[PDB]
């Protein structure tokens, strides 16, 4: 419940939008109009390197700035371990949202876990390597391809003096499992009354 | 067991723990003693309608005086009546044989 | 149209045009996600418990939608990330008189996209700007409320693509630069450098016209190329429906999401479409009856949405596979398939990024200004029949010549031009003429 | 990819099985329970609820199967095209069979699929040269046929594009068209005459 700027007709007690969600209410005691908002603001995504590998995670909040996440997720009502992911030192801002719990490095690698908007995540060793064996979730900009220089000139050509024989492999599905369903068995399988 | 990757998760973290109840301040309780305990009641054909407004409907006041052989609610539940506020209520009264 | 079929008469073009046509192909759509619990029984614990009893449907629906999103990213990667080396944009964008300025990005412009790509990104209206909404933008006045906020309040969100428009523009710039400097060679194996005029002569050979036709008429061909690019830019700058297919994809997705939201107001045989109303009026048993009715209705509508999304994603995937095939066959090579790249004889092709799609500029050779001639299948010299190789016999007004089919260039009939086979009797329409002997 | 197809089918079938334990607003997910507890009328109410739910889940399964079969059919059509064009012929289409210049191809059976071994030619070890569009001999311009004029350190040669094989410039190797003035970048050189 929050204060609202919604303007109400003199006698209407609540307001609803097209989906019939109750957007606003009027307080009977004070006659002020309050906005009602959903408890969960929007989607959150957990990034994990595999429970096999680690128990570390990163959290991505899709619609929020990094300044607004503790309010957006109601950190004061969460457990302290969630509040650890509400705010911190490892906080990064992406066009996908705010990403918390991943170290941001300026090296660009091939995409491993796609965060979005050009940002990927991985499980590299920490750059500092103080423990020399620690590994952290690392967030970086995806590398599109290898940098190459080709020199355009007039009156100069490049001609191959050699060749290689290459054999590559291409895997193609052509079929799937043929399945049959005896719907009478699936629903009311042994019951005569149900079959009727 | 989870393979590596990014997964959208549903909200399990935050749940409500407090209830805020906001009713209009109405002092007087509804005149059940006047409606139910009246010297005379009309006939069925000349049935009378009365409007009830600006009151608190507390049926417990009837418990030590009135029996109510029949009490049947249709649009709503009877266990919900204490938690509801009505925009308007009418009372039709008459007498019939059993 | 009237075409006059005759024996012993041929039509041969004396001129040509450079034609640049444009082809718009969708390659992806909006990646959407649904928080099922938010959509049905969004804030109600009691309803959520009932939903748990109902089934594992929400897991399956979310799985389907996430598969679709990963497919969208795969589509874009397959179409655009077809080159391993990111060739740098050349400093000088004029090769042999051919102007690549409008195709390539401009260093002075703040935008990293090229000019034509700027026009394209202007053409499509929405480009998913409305779908994204920051925190706190949905609280406001009654006029401030819009459909996107209704989507947000009910668990329907749009995920951003993995590749940024700047990265896609970088891919297309690398492709165009590699074509300008390396030619067709970078498509397979290492990138060999070639002057643009020599690469154009190679393309002309691939069409069937000889190299000298390109080299002698180089200035005219360059001017026609530049004028065609200017016309492309002018047609794009004025309002048009060239990009109607991309807009159609956008509109379909937006309308589907809006219908999904509107279905929540729809009653399904329950006393009310609002869950809180029946929860606050009815005791838990009959409340569970009504709530189960509402749950069934909303689950059914969500399933409808997801099924239509799977079918649409299949269409988009077929389109993206075709676009990848065109990038391989039209951009990294010269295609001998008829009408696959351009209408004429395909010469070369350029990719441009467009919102959720690719635009192909196909450069083709179009013969024109045909002239009628009299022809012979063969020429009887002494006792032997002579057949042209890579040519056709045409009677000019004065004498017989041999010419290539696509371009009229008369040549003397020598023993090198034509080969000998058989005798004069078998051929039908053979005519008497001298065959020059260089020795 | 083949493993993905296998996994999708197995997972869909498992989901179909697990949906039977799912209640659909009936008192119980077990049909025998409501049959043994309730008299036929209210039993028919509950059983209709269960029937509708299970029929819906089965219909979901079959619709997903139709869509997956459409994907597999597109893949199999492409595979048949590749068998026609890569295995029974030599493809001039760029990147349709292999990355390099396609040379040949072999099929191998795989579980519910086919694996194509594409043999291709990949040029390598390129060398830079200086080139000319044409060669002005006496008054006439000479254009190569099936080659490029290339400047070796000593003298001009003509070679094929994909493999460096220098050849002497003879009248058989090159043809004559037009004059030296029109061409841009024409260079003076002798053209050998075999006679
Ligand atoms: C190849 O394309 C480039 C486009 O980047 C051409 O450069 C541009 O040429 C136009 C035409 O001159 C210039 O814009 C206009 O010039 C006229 C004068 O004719 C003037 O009245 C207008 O107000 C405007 O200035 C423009 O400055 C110039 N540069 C750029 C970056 O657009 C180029 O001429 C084309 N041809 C080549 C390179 O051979
Ligand atoms: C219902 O209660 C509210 C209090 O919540 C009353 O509002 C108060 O009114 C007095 C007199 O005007 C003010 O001094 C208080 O500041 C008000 N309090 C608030 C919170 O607004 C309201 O008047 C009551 N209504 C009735 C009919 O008794
Ligand atoms: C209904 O109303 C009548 C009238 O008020 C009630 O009769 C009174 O009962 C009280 C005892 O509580 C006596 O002291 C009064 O003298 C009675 N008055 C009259 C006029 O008879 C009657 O008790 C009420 N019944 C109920 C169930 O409330
Ligand atoms: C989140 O941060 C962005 C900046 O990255 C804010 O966007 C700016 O908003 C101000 C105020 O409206 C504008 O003047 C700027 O032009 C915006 N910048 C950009 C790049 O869009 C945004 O308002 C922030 N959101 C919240 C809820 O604080
Ligand atoms: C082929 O057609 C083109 C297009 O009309 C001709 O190019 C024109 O040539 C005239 C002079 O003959 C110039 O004044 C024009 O400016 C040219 N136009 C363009 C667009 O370049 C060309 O001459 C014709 N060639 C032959 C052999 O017929
Ligand atoms: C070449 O000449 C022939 C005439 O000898 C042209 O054929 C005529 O074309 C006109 C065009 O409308 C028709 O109306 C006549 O019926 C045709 N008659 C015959 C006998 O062919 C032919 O069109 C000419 N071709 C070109 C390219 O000009
Ligand atoms: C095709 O026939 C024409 C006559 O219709 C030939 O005419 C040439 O005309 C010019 C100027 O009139 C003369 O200078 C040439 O000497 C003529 N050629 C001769 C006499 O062989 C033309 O040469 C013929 N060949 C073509 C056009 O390739
Ligand atoms: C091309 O077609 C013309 C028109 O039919 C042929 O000319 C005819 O030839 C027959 C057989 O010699 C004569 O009987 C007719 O009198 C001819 N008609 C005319 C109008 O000349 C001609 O023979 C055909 N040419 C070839 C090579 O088949
Ligand atoms: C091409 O020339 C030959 C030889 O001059 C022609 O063959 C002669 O045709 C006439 C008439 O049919 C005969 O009387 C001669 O006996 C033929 N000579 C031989 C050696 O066959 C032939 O007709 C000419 N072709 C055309 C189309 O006129
Ligand atoms: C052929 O020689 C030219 C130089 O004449 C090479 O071009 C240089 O290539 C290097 C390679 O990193 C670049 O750093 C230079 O900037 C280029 N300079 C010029 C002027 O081109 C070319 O790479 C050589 N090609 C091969 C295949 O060795
Ligand atoms: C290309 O130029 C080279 C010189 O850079 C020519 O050199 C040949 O070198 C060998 C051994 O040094 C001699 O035996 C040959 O006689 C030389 N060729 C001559 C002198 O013509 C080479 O021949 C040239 N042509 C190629 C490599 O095809
Ligand atoms: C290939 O490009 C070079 C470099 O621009 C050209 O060399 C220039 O030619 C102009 C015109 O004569 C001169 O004014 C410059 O001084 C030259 N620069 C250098 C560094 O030599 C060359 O002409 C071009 N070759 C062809 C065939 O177009
Ligand atoms: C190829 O050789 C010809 C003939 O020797 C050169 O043409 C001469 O060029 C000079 C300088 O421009 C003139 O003074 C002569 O009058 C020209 N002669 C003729 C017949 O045109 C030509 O320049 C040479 N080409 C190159 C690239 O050096
Ligand atoms: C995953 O668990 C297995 C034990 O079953 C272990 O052998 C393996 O090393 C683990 N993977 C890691 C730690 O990356």
């Amino acid at each position: 419940l929050t204060p609202s700027s919604k303007r109400f007709q003199p006698f209407q007690q609540f307001g609803r939008d097209v989906s019939d969600f109750t957007d606003s209410v009027r307080d009977p005691k004070t006659s002020e109009i309050l906005d009602i908002s959903p408890c969960s603001f929007g989607g959150v995504s957990v990034i994990t390197p595999g429970t096999n590998t680690s128990s570390e995670v990163a959290v991505l909040y899709q619609d929020v700035n990094c300044t607004d996440v503790p309010v957006a997720i109601h950190a004061d009502q969460l457990t302290p371990s969630w509040r650890v992911y509400s705010t911190g030192n490892n906080v990064f801002q992406t066009q996908a949202g705010c990403l918390i719990g991943a170290e941001h490095v300026d090296t660009s690698y091939e995409c491993d876990i796609p965060i979005g908007a050009g940002i990927c995540a991985s499980y590299h060793t920490v750059s500092s390597l103080r423990s020399t064996s620690q590994k952290s979730i690392v967030a970086y900009t995806m590398s599109l391809g290898a940098d190459s220089s080709i020199a355009y000139s007039n009156n100069t050509i490049a001609i191959p003096t050699n060749f290689s024989i290459s054999i590559t492999t291409e895997v193609m599905p052509v079929s799937m499992a043929k399945t049959s369903v005896d719907c009478n068995m699936y629903i009311c399988g042994d019951s005569t009354e149900c079959a009727n | 067991e989870i393979d590596k990757g990014i997964y959208q998760t549903s909200n399990f973290r935050v749940a409500p723990s407090k209830e805020v109840v906001r009713f209009p301040n109405i002092t007087n309780l509804c005149p059940f003693g006047e409606v139910f305990n009246a010297t005379t009641f009309p006939s069925v054909y000349a049935w009378e309608r009365k409007r009830i407004s600006n009151c608190v409907a507390d049926y417990s006041v009837l418990y030590n005086s009135t029996s109510f052989s029949t009490f049947k609610c249709y649009g709503v539940s009877a266990t919900k009546l204490n938690d509801l506020c009505f925009s308007n209520v009418y009372a039709d009264s008459f007498v019939v044989k059993g | 149209s009237s075409i006059a079929y005759s024996n012993n008469t041929i039509a041969i073009p004396t001129n040509f045009s450079i034609s640049i046509t444009t082809e718009v192909m969708p390659v992806s759509m909006a990646k959407t996600s649904v928080d099922c619990n938010m959509y049905i029984c969004g804030d109600s614990t009691e309803c959520a418990n009932l939903l748990l009893q109902y089934g594992s449907f929400c897991t399956q629906l979310n799985r389907a939608l996430s598969g679709i999103a990963v497919e969208q990213d795969r589509n874009t990667r397959e179409v655009f990330a077809q080159v391993k080396q990111m060739y740098k944009t050349p400093t000088l964008k004029d090769f042999g008189g051919f102007n690549f300025s409008q195709i390539l990005p401009d260093p002075l412009k703040p935008t990293k996209r090229s000019f034509i790509e700027d026009l394209l990104f202007n053409k499509v209206t929405l480009a998913d700007a409305g779908f994204m909404k920051q925190y706190g933008e949905c609280l406001g006045d009654i006029n401030a409320r819009d459909l996107i906020c209704a989507q947000k309040f009910n668990g329907l969100t749009v995920l951003p693509p993995l590749l940024t428009d700047d990265m896609i523009a970088a891919y297309t710039a690398a492709l165009v630069s590699g074509t300008a400097t390396a030619g067709w060679t970078f498509g397979a194996g290492a990138a060999l450098q070639i002057p643009f005029a020599m690469q154009m002569a190679y393309r002309f050979n691939g069409i069937g016209v000889t190299q000298n036709v390109l080299y002698e008429n180089q200035k005219q061909i360059a001017n026609q190329f530049n004028k065609a690019i200017s016309q492309i830019q002018e047609s794009l700058t004025t309002t048009s429906t060239a990009l109607g297919k991309l807009q159609d994809v956008v509109n379909q997705n937006a309308q589907a999401l809006n219908t999904l939201v509107k279905q929540l107001s729809s009653n399904f045989g329950a006393i009310s479409s609002v869950l809180n109303d029946i929860l606050s009026r009815l005791d838990p048993p009959e409340a569970e009856v009504q709530i189960d009715r509402l749950i069934t209705g909303r689950l059914q509508s969500l399933q409808t949405y997801v099924t239509q999304q799977l079918i649409r994603a299949a269409e988009i995937r077929a389109s993206a596979n075709l676009a990848a095939t065109k990038m391989s066959e039209c951009v990294l090579g010269q295609s001998k398939r008829v009408d696959f790249c351009g209408k004429g004889y395909h010469l070369m092709s350029f990719p441009q990024a467009a919102p959720h799609g690719v635009v192909f500029l196909h450069v083709t050779y179009v013969p024109s200004q045909e002239r009628n001639f009299t022809t012979a299948p063969a020429i009887c010299h002494e006792g032997k029949a002579y057949f042209p190789r890579e040519g056709v016999f045409v009677f000019n007004g004065t004498s017989w010549f041999i010419t290539q089919r696509n371009f009229f260039s008369p040549q003397i009939i020598t023993t090198d031009n034509t080969f000998v086979s058989g005798s004069c009797d078998v051929v039908i329409g053979i005519i008497n003429n001298t065959v020059y002997d260089p020795l």
